[PDB]
């Protein structure tokens, strides 16, 4: 039997690729989502990661992805190989080269398995990408792991850029409709050079406050934030597309 | 016989090749200028596997910049920065670079700064970084 990961992903069918899921993990549901691909040239390997449709049952084993080098299993609790805030993908990764038998951190800091672990992250945001031109399956995304783009964008500085394209809030001009950053700048007239932000500890409470008043007189958008993490992300994610993130309730 | 490090020949390169480029040409209002390589860290080593010689380098690289720009009327303010680019590997793509864009002392009055370097000075960095490859290999990459 040649394993599923080789075939070319063109030459592999849906029907194939939810089953190979479930017997991966037990899920009920077909995949939201999958992404298979494969690197050559210096570095070579394969991989085929899934994305759930639901969370995890946990709020908060990581035995999920598989590692396999040429064609021969390791270990299905690879250390290093995927950033834990992207705990939540499945699949398999089967790497060419990458030595055989590491010493504790020779495996958790191998320079090969840091190039790996770039790509596959590289990789799902580019899938992120497709899923977001989806609005339905996007929906469904962002409702289970808005929270993990959230934590992505904390610490991930070569890729927080990318991932705040995926963020989705109300704002002052969009009740009815998380909004995204994107369509948040394109509303904004030229003099405005900064996008307005409040954070509180819920909708209602952040709808009715007395800070609003100065901005919409001078209508201006203000992005309503209501999860503990979001105002880290604004802190770390600092401007977008060139314009300058500031909370509307400071300097 | 082939392992050859080489963060010390790119901490060259790159000072020989970054400090200098300018936004500008000194005399306008709004200017920039790097003046410095601050930081060069990562990996940059060059293995010889197969007919094929190869880098899986990833740079982390930082920079200090000076220039002045448009003042609230006449004459020009100054300003102090610096610039950090997490990334630039040898799978980068012009634009898979990313430039944190930072400013010392910055004021209200310091606004057109940024724009200045957005426009001017990084798509200068990202076609120095996509030659750094190339002229590594083309060195320390041959017998």
């Amino acid at each position: 039997t040649k394993p599923l990961w080789t075939r070319n992903p063109s030459d592999i069918t849906q029907e194939e690729y939810n089953a190979f899921y479930k017997s991966i993990s037990n899920d009920w549901e077909d995949p939201l989502y999958v992404k298979h691909f494969s690197v050559e040239g210096q570095l070579e390997f394969r991989a085929i990661l899934f994305i759930p449709k639901r969370a995890p049952f946990d709020l908060f084993k990581k035995n999920n992805i598989k590692l396999y080098v040429r064609r021969v299993f390791i270990t299905d609790e690879a250390e290093d190989l995927i950033p834990e805030w992207l705990s939540f993908v499945k699949g398999v990764v089967d790497s060419e080269d990458l030595p055989l038998n590491l010493s504790r951190e020779m495996l958790q800091q191998n320079k090969i398995m840091k190039v790996i672990r770039k790509n596959i992250v590289k990789k799902l945001i580019e899938a992120f990408n497709e899923i977001a031109e989806d609005s339905e399956q996007f929906e469904k995304f962002y409702s289970a792991f808005s929270k993990n783009i959230k934590l992505g964008v904390h610490e991930d500085t070569q890729n927080r850029a990318a991932l705040a394209k995926l963020l989705r809030y109300n704002s002052t001009k969009s009740v009815d409709e998380l909004t995204s950053l994107t369509d948040y700048v394109t509303r904004m007239p030229e003099h405005q050079k900064n996008i307005y932000y409040i954070t509180g500890e819920s909708l209602k409470a952040v709808e009715k406050s007395p800070f609003l008043d100065a901005l919409k007189a001078k209508n201006f958008e203000v992005l309503f934030l209501t999860d503990p993490i979001d105002e880290y992300a604004f802190t770390q994610l600092k401007e977008f597309e060139g314009k300058t993130l500031v909370d509307i309730t400071k300097d | 016989w082939v392992d050859k490090n080489c963060i010390g020949w790119a901490k060259e390169y790159f000072k020989q090749k970054l400090v200098g480029v300018e936004a500008g040409s000194v005399k306008d209002k709004k200017y920039a200028k790097i003046k410095s390589v601050s930081s060069i860290e990562g990996d940059c080593e060059v293995n010889q596997r197969k007919g094929k010689v190869i880098s899986l380098f990833d740079l982390k690289i930082t920079v200090l910049i000076e220039g002045h720009v448009d003042s609230k009327d006449g004459s020009a303010l100054p300003f102090e920065g610096s610039i950090n680019v997490p990334e630039v590997a040898f799978d980068s793509e012009a634009s898979s670079y990313q430039f944190d864009i930072s400013i010392f002392k910055e004021t209200s009055e310091l606004s057109e700064a940024k724009p200045l370097i957005r426009s001017e000075l990084l798509p200068k960095l990202r076609q120095i970084f996509q030659q750094f490859g190339k002229d590594l290999l083309a060195t320390h990459g041959n017998d």
